[PDB]
């Protein structure tokens, strides 16, 4: 630390250096709840969380119970340990509640009064946040399994649906169109997500075992099919030997991450397709819907935080290699979600529990010639062989 | 515009049944609210200008169009009463026939 100080201080390096370095550092020492839970409302598992892109101030939940909680991540209390509140909840008493479990909610990527669910009640609700009332609503013939808002599109709003139908739909908020539907693959689809690089490319994927991209400008069909092997652009492609369950873009949108029930993460170059060959070994994905999972940003490396049974493997992208394995759920964990200004994760299971995973570097320091207002040694931390 | 069923679902019926002046204000603003995401939904592909829009295409004389409401002959009149007392148009309007 101290060499990174004085580096700093003399411009020897740029202050990017010792930025990155600390925020590497952090992600190593993340642990469970070191200072912080998050109230517990919920009566059923949390399927999806999404922390607010302006302040990464409030993170919105949403869980089988159909509930739909909104939470303020920030201390305002004075102690060093507190609770993550809810603000406000839309509740089965709420008039416009989801009848059946919400598995997608999404902040407008723009500013945070509004924001988009969808569930297996087969609707997209557009909401306003100030009111918690509904502004406009999508109804489809099939459950929702993954819907995405483009993270970086300032010229178009438009969201795509996953269903359970072959056809990728996409809803224009705008002009409020839900006509237009995309028309090449064979089964549910179950992820998708826009690239955060480019305004029109929308990877999919689905039980059929295809990843494709999408340009949603043209009337041609699909861009890429990804092939495992590499080596053709349709007829056999297969990203993994099971079914596609999650999407995740690298933070820089040049590689798209994807996980399957072949037990296997695949990391692809997302100019071509060209699977990188980066092999993670074995990653344990039994779920039958979409899971989602998230990168890290501004590290000095790049890590991914995928659902790993009940436990959130993390990995460094690149390198392949295994770097942790976050401890903590009693259940499958079916999202987590990366807080990129302090290096906090958040993790939803079907255990109903949030959680916090939160740097834990160094301890309180005591003063020696304290009597007992030292940063204690609490019994339970003792052995006691007697 | 999606398959067929489905725009006829979701466009034809609701803007046609609020065309009539005894639809009711459900369906009258179900047909405005159609009519207006299917005209932002075509409005990128479909480039339509009216002569009115633009007057550098010359200009046509003024046309005057009537509609002129004849009666039947005494004759007609009995042919046509005839025809509609008819039992081809029973057998018509109570469907053995196509009309």
């Amino acid at each position: 630390m101290l060499g990174f100080l004085s580096a700093r201080q003399t411009g020897l390096e740029d202050p990017l250096r010792l930025r990155r370095a600390e925020s590497t550092r952090r992600v190593l020492g993340l642990e469970l709840n070191k200072d912080r839970d998050v109230e517990r409302i919920h009566g059923g598992g949390i399927n999806t969380l999404d922390i607010e892109p302006v302040e990464g101030r409030y993170m919105l939940s949403g869980g089988s119970d159909g509930v739909i909680v909104l939470y303020d991540l920030e201390n305002s209390s004075r102690q060093s340990y507190y609770t993550c509140k809810a603000v406000c909840s839309i509740g089965r008493d709420h008039p416009d509640v989801h009848r059946y479990s919400v598995e997608t909610v999404q902040w407008y990527p723009h500013d945070t009064g509004m924001f988009t669910s969808s569930s297996f009640d087969k609707t997209l609700k557009v909401w306003d946040t100030n009111t918690l009332q509904t502004a406009d609503v999508f109804n489809f013939e099939e459950t929702v399994y993954s819907h995405h808002m483009s993270p970086v599109s300032t010229k178009h709003c438009l969201v795509a649906v996953g269903t359970r139908g072959p056809k990728v739909q996409l809803c224009d908020l705008k002009s409020g169109s839900c006509s237009h539907i995309l028309q090449g693959h064979r089964q549910e689809i179950l992820a998708v997500s826009w690239s955060p690089r480019y305004d029109y490319i929308l990877a999919t994927a689905s039980a059929d075992s295809r990843v494709k991209l999408w340009d949603v400008r043209r009337a041609s069909g699909c861009l890429i099919t990804l092939d495992q092997h590499n080596g053709a652009v349709e007829s056999a492609n297969t990203a993994h030997n099971g079914k596609v369950n999650g999407l995740c873009f690298t933070s820089d949108g040049l590689h798209l991450l994807t996980v399957g029930t072949d037990n296997r993460m695949r990391l692809w170059n997302s100019s071509n397709g060209e699977n990188t060959l980066v092999n993670y070994g074995k990653v344990c994905n039994n779920s039958k819907k979409g899971l989602k999972f998230t990168v890290s940003c501004g590290c000095s490396s790049e890590f991914v935080f995928v659902p790993y049974g009940s436990t959130i493997a993390v990995y460094t992208v690149y390198s392949g290699e295994q770097i942790t394995m976050l401890k903590g759920h009693y259940k499958t964990v079916d999202c987590c979600v990366f807080q990129s200004n302090f290096q906090e994760l958040y993790s939803g299971s079907r255990d109903c529990n949030i959680l916090a995973w939160v740097p834990s570097l160094y301890e309180p320091v005591p003063d020696d010639d304290e009597t007992t207002t030292k940063s204690q040694l609490n019994p339970a931390f003792e052995d006691a062989w007697s | 515009l999606g398959t067929l069923p489905v725009f006829m679902e979701q466009f034809s019926v609701p803007i046609t049944m609020g065309g009539y002046s005894n639809a009711s204000p459900v369906q009258v603003k179900t047909a405005y609210k159609c009519a207006c995401v299917l005209r932002d939904t075509i409005n990128p592909y479909l480039l339509r200008r009216m002569k009115s829009d633009v007057k550098m295409s010359l200009s046509l004389p003024d046309k005057n169009e009537q509609v002129l409401f004849c009666r039947l002959t005494d004759e007609q009149h009995k042919v046509y009463q005839n025809f509609v007392d008819s039992k081809e148009v029973y057998r018509i309007l109570n469907g053995e026939m196509q009309i």
